[PDB]
RNA sequence: GAAACUGCGAAUGGCUCAUUAAAUCAGUUAUGGUUCCUUUGGUCGCUCGCUCCUCUCCUACUUGGAUAACUGUGGUAAUUCUAGAGCUAAUACAUGCCGACGGCGCUGACUCCCUUUGUGUGGGAUGCGUGCAUUUAUCAGAUCAAAACCAACCCGGUCAGCGGCGGCGGCUUUGGUGACUCUAGAUAACCUCGGGCCGAUCGCAGCCCUCCGUGGCGGCGACGACCCAUUCGAACGUCUGCCCUAUCAACUUUCGAUGGUAGUCGCCGUGCCUACCAUGGUGACCACGGGUGACGGGGAAUCAGGGUUCGAUUCCGGAGAGGGAGCCUGAGAAACGGCUACCACAUCCAAGGAAGGCAGCAGGCGCGCAAAUUACCCACUCCCGACCCGGGGAGGUAGUGACG
RNA sequence: GUUGGAUCUUGAGGGCCCGCCCCUCGGCGCCCCCUCGAUGUGUCCCGCGGGGCCCGAAGCGUUUACUUUGAAAAAAUUAGAGUGUUCAAAGCAGGCCCGAGCCGCCUGGAUACCGCAGCUAGGAAUAAUGGAAUAGGACCGCGGUUCUAUUUUGUUGGUUUU
């Protein structure tokens, strides 16, 4: 048996970039039901308790939601295990820090504080661009927002500022070659790059030929680029650890000569 | 029981109504500006390549 | 409880499935609606994953469809000539998908008559002696050339409609299935697919 | 090709259906309605027998309603016997590291064949492409059959 | 604010590996074959006026009537047993309203003008169809290169028409997928009845009245409802892989074995089931049959390398909860800390009856060569709920502990 | 069942290395369009940006296994990096500066592994595989005959071609 979906997850079977302990924890948070899958999700817990250090219980951790100084993409979450994900901002109006997650390319979620002018939109990549019922047309994004009545040229694979203050697009980034990317999973989590070529492959599975900023070139699926932007043109830094690509052997002369160094 | 807290409740409920009809006809409006001027420029390019079509033909 | 699954059976080898766990909910595959002719009974139905199928037990109207005119209406089905499925299924009057039913003339007539203004011949003598001369004589005082213009190659139709029409009965075709939709619907025979199953119906017969 | 009078219900094709309009007698088609085909894609092409056709079989998909998506294999055919399906065997190999050689092994394949696809014979190079259940041992359906050198009939002189 | 009703959890958790040999399961693929509460994002006035019953269908300043808890009387040898009387709520239950003063097609009483009429331009009260969903039917879903003439008739340069048209030209209008009769549009209806939907709900507070209590409106959040996407999934489908056995060599369907066709049925594909019709399907490349302290994987132990051996057992998937069979609730269960029957076991009995399932945590009996507290706690770690607040033998904590 | 004979072509630069020999793209070119310089619905340098056709190049000729590069490829385990658990089994930590207003600074939790099969891509040796024999394949080589689809002569119908 098995008559129903679990509403646990066990630690120590949690994925790896979440950056939890082992077998020191016998449960790991788990996201809730929401926009993103459960996989490439950071239950909220996480980043406030143990990267940002604001509790020590659990029972801290119910109560500073309650306190609602929380919004999470411009909106007011008092959800204890939120499924925050890529390019989600996090607002606390206590401090007036906004907080974004992207990928470093070691591979764990980046604490990286954005200005709140950049707070104000995220670019989301369109997943499916939908003609809907009676003939109105609606885009669908990544993170399952659907906007209607959208802009009457655009295509797929296109970029899309969303705005939170209002919803709605607030134009959009056109979908062409060379654009900047951030290649996200895999073995080539977290780096960043143009695209250079778009290889079409009819059927299932379409590769998308990548070189990054160094000039080390690969390929990986189109489902696993995400396009954050037009090319040389960010609209959000850089992370900590290059969010390039380095080597095993720069990272370990970068650790030991930045430690007792600072102070 | 009408009394005056359930009065203010049911002029909510239509008032909501009321600005979510107003939305959509808005949103159409607008979108019906920018898909009529978009035409002009966009559109138009269709009179150069039945033209063109007509050039190739020739030779 | 009745059952419906791949893991019993015997296999492409020759051989034999042994079972893959217990029976499960999932599985049911619940007994037939055996809907017949008779006064109009259809019953909502709780079913797995929410959502509700209509069971129907007797039926005895349809939505039939002119498909030449794009119209349909309303009418009796009053029998079960012709299935295809099984004989059986006709004698014990079990309305299924495919049966071939019978359906009154009448409305399709009426109507084709009302809106061309003209009428397709004669049908019977009782149905020419009180209307159908009213049809024909008009109610256009005044826009008579209106309706001449208009209609061209009218006062007739089809010569397998026409047929049909002298019965008194026309054949149609259930396009949908009577137990699980709780519809009896369906479009007139026509054409070539009427005379099939009239050389069906006149070959099993005798 | 083959008619569908042949059993004892008369088949149509979705949305092809008979206006007879108001002119007399048919349709009653000249070859029982308008025949649709459509492509299937993935290098195959809807072949002359898709549009002679009238057939009585659905499980085509140049003239049915599946929708061919998967795998695509190819394999020989092992058996012809009765209608409107095959045998094919489908040879594959089999990795053994552990000896530092690997064995060939095969399994035989019930395998629906189309009536769009005639003049076939035993021998022949087929491709298959997967698909939806069909019926209980049959999976896939013949996309091509393909002749092929290696198999010869190819020096003639007439 | 005890209680009780309502809504949700109770399918999860925990436990154990008996069962099963391409079955389970692993990896790789699929759903264009289908269902999915919730969360997250959109979708929230209308009958487009029955050519306004919806200005009369005038209950909108809001309809109808019953159960608990409660109160009282009680029955039963024994029951988480339960009767009857007297009340009486709703975000429970069944209804139904205020509203387009500027909806929409042909039939059409017809009426106006120019070639009488004929033939053509026009616009029209009287009717009926004008939200989506469901079910049916048809159309639609434009999509590729040039000429000379003739028949119909748009304009422009002329006039052999006389731009009423004959002689020369001319602008020439649809969303996706590798791929669907896909999406979307048009027409004609259909109904679901107690038995599609479109709010008769509440809590916080802030308004204004050609003016005084009414009717209108702005913010915050609660819950319900409809539709689509999403998330957690589910059920089936691809490919490739498993132990020993020939003192198991032919096997599979008369109670379908394989296939065609059509239907019943199912959340949905499919011999799933059934009619009719074919005679298939599979094997020496070990099928079929038999055996199995045979759950599977990630993993573990030893080996120069090659290999050999192990995997119930801290995690993941599947499976079962004394054995069988059936079922209810719910988005999800064929559920033993749900139910119902039988069968094997056990219990109470006043003999009429009645209630039960430690392969949950401790503990006991039996078994054996073999394995611990009838302890303490929700503070941690997380899960559930209407919720920071509560509950947790999940889980933590000690005790037992020369596995090591 | 296993195993199997022989036999087919690819000179410069720098002190080996590189491309070659016995049409969806890019583009030598030819023709088209906004045109790029002779020019500013538009040429004669050109397809350069979108095209078509079509060479060095390249699907080229007929298939592969193999091998090679990518992806997809649970965490724990395990190898093993960083880390001073007093050593260590292990754990994923930590280390500094400031009196305690420095209302503080900062490094991490690498990387490696995937029975197979499948997916992508480079190679063409090795082992199989490819064809023209009473002729066949190439290049709009061309004709007489017949058919059907749609561009176009405004639109729509008929006839006749292309």
């Amino acid at each position: 048996m098995a008559r129903g979906p679990k509403k646990h997850l066990k630690r120590v079977a949690a994925p790896k970039h979440w950056m939890l302990d082992k077998l020191t924890s016998v449960f790991a948070p788990r996201p809730s039901t929401g926009p993103h899958k459960l996989r490439e999700c950071l239950p909220l817990i996480i980043f406030l308790r143990n990267k940002l250090k604001y509790a020590l219980t659990g029972d801290e951790v119910k109560k500073i939601c309650m306190q609602r100084f929380i919004k999470i993409d411009g909106k007011v979450r008092a959800d204890i295990t939120y499924p925050a994900g890529f390019m989600d901002v996090i607002s606390i109006d206590k401090t007036g820090e906004n907080f974004r997650l992207i990928y470093d390319t070691k591979g764990r979620f980046a604490v990286h504080r954005i200005t709140p002018e950049e707070a104000k939109y995220k670019l989301c990549k369109v997943r499916k661009i939908f003609v809907g019922t009676k003939g109105i047309p609606h885009l669908v994004t990544h993170d399952a927002r659907t906007i209607r009545y959208p802009d009457p040229l655009i295509k797929m694979n296109d970029t899309i500022q969303i705005d939170l203050e209002t919803g709605k697009i607030t134009d959009f980034i056109k979908f062409d070659t060379g654009n900047l990317c951030m290649v996200t999973g895999g073995a080539n989590l977290g780096r960043i790059g143009v695209i250079t070529n778009r290889e079409r492959h009819p059927g299932s599975f379409d590769v998308v030929h990548v070189k990054d900023a160094n000039g080390n070139s690969f390929a990986t699926r189109l489902s696993n680029i995400f396009v954050i932007g037009k090319g040389n043109k960010p609209w959000i830094s850089l992370p900590r650890g290059k969010g390039i690509r380095l080597t095993i052997a720069e990272e370990r002369d970068k650790r030991l000569a930045a430690k007792q160094s600072s102070g | 029981l009408v009394t005056p807290r359930v009065l203010q409740h049911k002029r909510r409920r239509i008032a909501l109504k009321k600005q979510r009809t107003k939305k959509n006809k808005e949103e159409a409006a607008e979108y019906a500006k920018l898909l009529a001027k978009r035409m002009k420029e966009a559109k138009e390019k269709r009179q150069e390549q039945i033209a063109k079509r007509r050039r190739l033909s020739s030779l | 409880g009745i059952s419906r699954d791949n893991w019993h059976k015997r296999r492409k080898t020759g051989g034999k499935r042994k079972p893959y766990h217990k029976k499960r909910k999932y599985e049911l595959g619940r007994p037939a609606a055996n809907t017949k002719i008779g006064p109009r009974r259809i019953h909502t139905v709780g079913v797995r994953g929410g959502n509700k199928k209509y069971r129907a037990l007797r039926l005895d109207v349809g939505n039939f469809s002119w498909g030449s005119e794009c119209c349909t209406r309303k009418t009796r089905i009053i029998d079960v000539v012709y299935n295809a499925s099984n004989n059986e299924l006709v004698r014990t009057k079990t309305l299924v998908k495919n049966c071939i039913v019978l359906i009154d003339s009448t409305p399709y007539r009426q109507w084709y008559e009302s809106h061309y203004a003209l009428p397709l011949g004669r049908k019977k003598g009782a149905k020419l002696t009180p209307e159908e001369e009213e049809i024909l004589n008009k109610k256009r005082s005044k826009k008579i050339q209106k309706k001449y213009d208009e209609r061209k190659k009218n006062a007739k139709i089809s010569s397998l409609l026409e047929e049909q029409f002298q019965q008194g009965k026309l054949l149609a075709c259930i396009a949908s299935r009577p137990g699980q939709c709780g519809r009896a619907d369906g479009y007139v025979l026509e054409g070539k697919e009427l005379e099939f199953y009239l050389r069906k119906i006149k070959a099993r017969k005798g | 090709m083959a008619d569908i009078q042949t059993e004892r219900a008369y088949q149509k094709q979705p949305t092809i259906f008979q206006n007879k309009k108001r002119v007399l007698l048919g349709e009653t088609g000249k070859e029982k309605l308008p025949r649709y085909y459509k492509n299937i894609g993935l290098g195959f092409k809807t072949p002359k027998e898709a549009i002679e056709g009238t057939y009585i079989d659905k499980k085509c998909p140049f003239t049915g309603n599946v929708s061919i998506r998967g795998r695509i294999l190819s394999g020989v055919v092992t058996k012809m016997k009765m209608q409107r399906t095959i045998v094919i065997r489908r040879d594959y190999l089999h990795y053994i590291r552990k000896y530092n050689r690997f064995e060939k092994r095969h399994k035989n394949m019930s395998v629906h064949l189309s009536p769009c696809f005639r003049d076939v014979q035993i021998g022949d190079i087929v491709t298959v492409g997967e698909c939806r259940p069909l019926s209980k041992t049959v999976r896939f359906n013949v996309l091509k059959v393909t002749k092929a050198a290696g198999t010869k009939k190819q020096f003639q002189k007439f």
